[PDB]
C-alpha cells in the first residue's frame, strides 16, 4: 500500500496513493523549545511540528526546513518526515512503498540525502523521487508537454518528454505569489490604505486570492478601469473597514506578465515558456505548443490562460496552434499526478528496491530517477 | 562467444529488445549487436556526435542511432561518475517509442533499447552496471 509525500516549502500533503485527495495538509514547520526551561513553560519535547508547532508558536522557534522548493536542513526534514508517518498518517514507514516529490533542478547531493533518510533512518521499503511538475502533468492526463509551475517563491517552466523531463530546457524564474503579494501590499499602501506588517501581509494574500485578476489587453483594462468604477470591488477587513480595490486588481497579477513593474529584469512568464519550447527538440515542440499546463497557486487567476495563449501565439511560428490548459484542480495537481503514479502495478517496476539500496547506496537515485 | 556473452546476458531477462557493444575510439565499430535490430546499424558519424564536445546541438537537432531518430533527455556521457546518457524514440503517430541509455567506458559504448513500456531508470542502472564490469576490465 504505497504513500505519496509531496513536500512543498509551505505546506506538506501527504496520503495514500490512489486516494482522490491528501489524506493530511499541514504547514511544513519544525518547532523547537524557546529559551523556556525544560518542563514549566510546556514543552518538555525538544521538537515539535506542523499544527501542534503552529498553535504552539510562543515559547518555539518555528523553522521552515524547505526553501524554493530546495531542503535547507536535513535534521529539520527528518522531523517531517517523521511526525507524517508517526502522528498524521498513523502508519508505520518500514510497511509502505513511498513515493517523494522534488523540484525540478533538485541538486545531487540533495537526492541521495533524501534517499538515504528513507532507508537507514525510516526502513522505507521501496522509495521513487519525481519531479513536481511531472506528476502535475499527469494529473491533466498528459505525457508530453510544458508545465509551467508557479507557487509562492519560485516559477519553473518544465518541458516534458513521454514522462520525461528535459532539465536541459528548464527554466527557473525567481518571480512567485510572495513577489504579488508584496506588490499588492505596495500598491495598495500607495493609494491610502497601510498594509505594512506580517499580521497585514495575510489580509493582503487573501485580498490577491480573492479578488486578483489577470487582463487579457493590459493597456485596455487599464483605460477601462481609468473611466469606469465597473471593475471596482469592495473587501471587508478583519476589522470592520470596508474598503475598494480597482486598478490593483489586474495590475498586480500583470506582474508575472512584465516584471519591470517590480524592478526586474527578467521576462515574463509568457516568455519564459517560450524560450523553454525554444530549447527542445524541433519535432516535439508541435506538442509543447499544444500541451502547455499551468499549476501551482499562482496559476488560479482568472484570465491567466487567456492571456498566456494570446502572447504565447504572438511569440510562437505564426502559423503553429496553442493550447493553455488550466485544470480546475490545478491548485492540488502535483499531489495527485503523485497518486495516479503510485497506484499502478508498474511502479513496482520504477521504484527503488532496499536491497538496491543495501547494494549500490544513496547514488542510486541518479541512475533510477528522472 | 566473446562479446556476444555480453548481449546475450543483456537480453536474457526480457525487459530489452536491443543492446551492442561500439569501440568508439580510433576507427568506431560494431563489436556486438543483437541480430536485424537497430544498434547493430550504428554508423561512425553517429558514434562521433555521442561523444563529439558539441554537447548541445543534438538537443534542438535530435541524433539518430542506426537512422533510428533520437531525443537526449539527460546527457552526462563525458562526466565522471555518472557516464550515461537517456534518450527516447521519436516514432509516427501513436507507434509506441523506447528509452535508451549509452553508457560510455575507457574504449565502448554499452547501448540497451527496452521493449514497450520498460522505465527509463531500470534501463539506465542495467546498462550502466553493464558497463560498470567493462570498466573494471580496463575496457
Ligand atoms: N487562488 C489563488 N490565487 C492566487 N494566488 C494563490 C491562490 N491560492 C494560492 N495562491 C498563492 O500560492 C502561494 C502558496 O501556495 P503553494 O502551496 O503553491 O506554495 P508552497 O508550496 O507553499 O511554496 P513554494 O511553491 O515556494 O515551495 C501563495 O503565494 C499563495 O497566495
Ligand atoms: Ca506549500
Ligand atoms: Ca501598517
Ligand atoms: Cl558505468
Amino acid at each position: 500500500a504505497a504513500l505519496v509525500v509531496d513536500n512543498g516549502s509551505g505546506m506538506c500533503k501527504a496520503g495514500f496513493a490512489g486516494d482522490d485527495a491528501p489524506r493530511a495538509v499541514f504547514p511544513s514547520i519544525v518547532g523547537r523549545p524557546r529559551h523556556q526551561g525544560v518542563m514549566v513553560g510546556m514543552g518538555q519535547k525538544d521538537s515539535y511540528v506542523g499544527d501542534e508547532a503552529q498553535s504552539k508558536r510562543g515559547i518555539l522557534t518555528l523553522k521552515y526546513p524547505i526553501e524554493h522548493g530546495i531542503v535547507t536542513n536535513w535534521d529539520d526534514m527528518e522531523k517531517i518526515w517523521h511526525h507524517t508517518f508517526y502522528n498524521e498518517l498513523r502508519v508505520a514507514p518500514e510497511e509502505h512503498p513511498v513515493l517523494l516529490t522534488e523540484a525540478p533542478l533538485n541538486p545531487k547531493a540533495n537526492r541521495e540525502k533524501m534517499t538515504q533518510i528513507m532507508f537507514e533512518t525510516f526502513n522505507t521499503p521501496a522509495m521513487y523521487v519525481a519531479i513536481q511538475a511531472v506528476l502535475s502533468l499527469y494529473a491533466s492526463g498528459r505525457t508530453t508537454g510544458i508545465v509551467m509551475d508557479s507557487g509562492d517563491g519560485v516559477t519553473h517552466t518544465v518541458p516534458i518528454y513521454e514522462g520525461y523531463a528535459l532539465p536541459h530546457a528548464i527554466l527557473r524564474l525567481d518571480l512567485a505569489g510572495r513577489d504579488l503579494t508584496d506588490y499588492l501590499m505596495k500598491i495598495l499602501t500607495e493609494r491610502g490604505y497601510s498594509f505594512t506588517t506580517t499580521a497585514e501581509r495575510e489580509i493582503v494574500r487573501d485580498i490577491k486570492e480573492k479578488l486578483c485578476y489577470v487582463a487579457l489587453d493590459f493597456e485596455q483594462e487599464m483605460a477601462t478601469a481609468a473611466s469606469s468604477s465597473s471593475l471596482e470591488k469592495s473587501y471587508e477587513l478583519p476589522d470592520g473597514q470596508v474598503i475598494t480595490i480597482g486598478n490593483e486588481r489586474f495590475r498586480c497579477p500583470e506582474a508575472l506578465f512584465q516584471p519591470s513593474f517590480l524592478g526586474m529584469e527578467s521576462c515574463g512568464i509568457h516568455e519564459t515558456t517560450f524560450n523553454s519550447i525554444m530549447k527542445c527538440d524541433v519535432d516535439i515542440r508541435k506538442d509543447l505548443y499544444a500541451n502547455t499546463v499551468l499549476s501551482g497557486g499562482t496559476t488560479m487567476y482568472p484570465g491567466i490562460a487567456d492571456r498566456m495563449q494570446k502572447e504565447i501565439t504572438a511569440l510562437a511560428p505564426s502559423t503553429m496552434k496553442i493550447k493553455i490548459i488550466a485544470p480546475p484542480e490545478r491548485k492540488y495537481s502535483v499531489w495527485i499526478g503523485g497518486s495516479i503514479l503510485a497506484s499502478l502495478s508498474t511502479f513496482q517496476q520504477m521504484w527503488i528496491s532496499k536491497q538496491e539500496y543495501d547494494e549500490s547506496g544513496p547514488s542510486i537515485v541518479h541512475r533510477k530517477c528522472f | 562467444a566473446g562479446w556476444n556473452a555480453y548481449i546475450d546476458n543483456l537480453m536474457a531477462d526480457g525487459t530489452c529488445q536491443d543492446a551492442a557493444i561500439v569501440g568508439y575510439k580510433d576507427s568506431p565499430s560494431v563489436w556486438a549487436a543483437v541480430p536485424g535490430k537497430t544498434f547493430v546499424n550504428i554508423t561512425p558519424a553517429e558514434v562521433g556526435i555521442l561523444v563529439g564536445k558539441d554537447r548541445s546541438s543534438f538537443f534542438v537537432n535530435g541524433l539518430t542511432l542506426g537512422g533510428q531518430k533520437c531525443s537526449v533527455i539527460r546527457d552526462s556521457l563525458l562526466q565522471d561518475g555518472e557516464f550515461t546518457m537517456d534518450l527516447r524514440t521519436k516514432s509516427t503517430g501513436g507507434a509506441p517509442t523506447f528509452n535508451i541509455t549509452v553508457t560510455m567506458t575507457a574504449k565502448t559504448l554499452v547501448l540497451l533499447m527496452g521493449k514497450e513500456g520498460v522505465h527509463g531508470g531500470m534501463i539506465n542502472k542495467k546498462c550502466y552496471e553493464m558497463a560498470s564490469h567493462l570498466r573494471r576490465s580496463q575496457y
